[PDB]
């Protein structure tokens, strides 16, 4: 200012707003304060939900598609005794789709080598690892792990 | 199903962008561990809304703070230069003004 | 009830046979159709469902006796969510050009009656009406950036029964929608700022950030926060 009204009017409109901008500013930091933590009280199972969903849509890619038949097509490779299991999840699938005809678990004679699986245990992870890092070995060939 | 996965991705980044304002923040994140298998009925576009939403409102939230900072600042940094000017004139209160 | 998938798609299918004609669409409306079929949309993906709903909709605003009655169909739709379901589905591909065909006379009808509730005398009938209740024209960006100023007309009539509803107002609903649109005649006629303090805006939102209501508490800090953004 240049005379003691123009200072007066000063002081008083910054006097003022200070202070409005000081609430704001502490309202608006507690209402971030709020939503914040709203929101880690859920991000955890909100990334799993998407990450799962991603995953899931990932994996729908690799079947064939209504370019061959309305129904998809997949293939997959599992251990025999889960054979049940595999049909009860896809029991679980179509309950949850609703459909009253139900789904096909099929097998057939394949060409592909099995891969190999071991049922391994908390103890016997790392023998299991320091056996696989010289190579896997072919199926139902005679483990190292257990004797190492 | 491409682009469906292309949403999930925009949603991971919108989750990332807020869980690393969280990590920049003091609220801890919780670790219950609970484990759900998605349905699939479309959870999606609520789960969209809800994500959207919130980063949004953290969004502007975060921009506007620092703007009112900015101006906050400003205005005490200018009530103590005309709170010290009068004390500058203080000599003798003769004139009207 | 919620009865069965087939049931339900069964049930669409009469809707649909019904929607076929102008009278008994406008007689049926006091059903409250499209809330329900909204919802299914989304709980019963099953492709049969969602194309049978889309095809209740269309007939819906094809045989609506009058533009007016199209309009409310729209409106409910709107209201209702229908729309970002809508874009979903346009993002989305079927086999069929029915389905697309279905998908886009909903999307452009969906535009233009949005684009018709934002018109700025329908805006002027609802500030006199008082029926400030979250109509799309409150959220359409382009009708305010365009007509912020044809608020001032009447010497600021519309802005006048704002700010009395400022003060007037116990709805939490109006309170509320007034104060975000003084927040975005703030954000849209940045002459208004000494015209919303003239009439006590400024003043009347900075109360009302305190108001009992989480909602009126939150669009009013929107609207001061908008406010204070410059000297």
């Amino acid at each position: 200012p240049e005379t003691p009204q123009e200072r007066k009017e000063m002081a008083s409109g910054v006097n003022t707003r200070i202070d409005d901008l000081q609430m704001v500013l502490n309202q608006t930091e507690d209402h971030r304060q709020r939503v914040l933590q709203a929101a880690a009280k859920n991000i955890r199972v909100w990334f799993i939900k998407v990450r799962k969903m991603k995953a899931i849509y990932h994996t729908l890619n690799l079947c064939n598609i209504d370019v061959t038949q309305k129904c998809l097509i997949a293939e997959v490779w599992c251990p025999v005794t889960d054979l049940d299991s595999i049909q009860f999840a896809l029991r679980r699938g179509t309950e949850h789709s609703g459909s009253t005809v139900p789904s096909i678990l099929n097998r057939m004679q394949t060409n592909q080598t099995p891969p190999t699986y071991n049922k391994t245990n908390k103890f016997t992870h790392g023998f299991q690892n320091i056996v696989d890092a010289y190579g896997i070995g072919t199926y139902r060939e005679i483990n190292p792990a257990p004797y190492t | 199903f491409v682009n469906e996965v292309r949403r999930c991705e925009e949603m991971d980044r919108k989750l990332r962008f807020v869980e690393k304002e969280i990590r920049k923040a003091n609220i801890p994140i919780m670790d219950t561990g609970e484990n759900p298998e998605v349905p699939f009925p479309r959870d999606m576009i609520d789960l969209e809304a809800n994500f959207e939403k919130i980063e949004n409102e953290l969004k502007e939230i975060n921009t506007n703070q620092e703007a009112l900072k900015r101006n906050f600042l400003e205005l005490t940094e200018l009530k103590f230069i005309l709170r010290k000017t009068q004390q500058f004139f203080d000599e003798m209160a003769d004139p009207d003004l | 009830n919620k009865c069965g998938f087939q049931l339900q798609y069964q049930m669409i299918f009469s809707i649909w046979l019904l929607a076929f004609s102008p009278q008994m669409c406008e007689h049926l409306r006091r059903y409250n159709i499209i809330p329900v079929l909204s919802d299914i949309l989304q709980e019963s993906v099953k492709e049969k469902v969602t194309r049978i709903i889309l095809a209740a909709f269309r007939n819906f605003l094809e045989k609506s006796t009058e533009r007016e009655t199209r309009q409310e169909y729209a409106l409910a739709m709107i209201q209702c969510k229908v729309l970002k379901q809508l874009e979903n589905l346009e993002q989305q591909k079927y086999d069929d050009e029915d389905i697309s065909e279905d998908i886009k006379f909903l999307l452009e009808k969906l535009g233009e009656s949005v684009q018709d509730l934002s018109s700025f005398d329908e805006y002027s009938s609802e500030l006199k009406s008082g029926r400030l209740e979250w109509s799309p024209v409150h959220k359409s960006e382009k009708f305010w950036r365009e007509n912020a100023v044809r608020l001032n007309e009447k010497n600021y009539e519309l802005l006048k029964i704002l700010t009395k509803l400022l003060e007037v107002s116990d709805d939490p609903q109006v309170l509320a929608v007034a104060a975000h649109d003084v927040g975005e005649y703030v954000r849209h006629y940045p002459r208004g700022k000494r015209v919303i303090e003239q009439l006590g805006g400024k003043q009347l939102v900075m109360n009302h950030m305190h108001h009992e209501d989480q909602q009126v508490r939150y669009n009013a800090l929107l609207a001061v926060q908008k406010l204070m953004v410059h000297n």
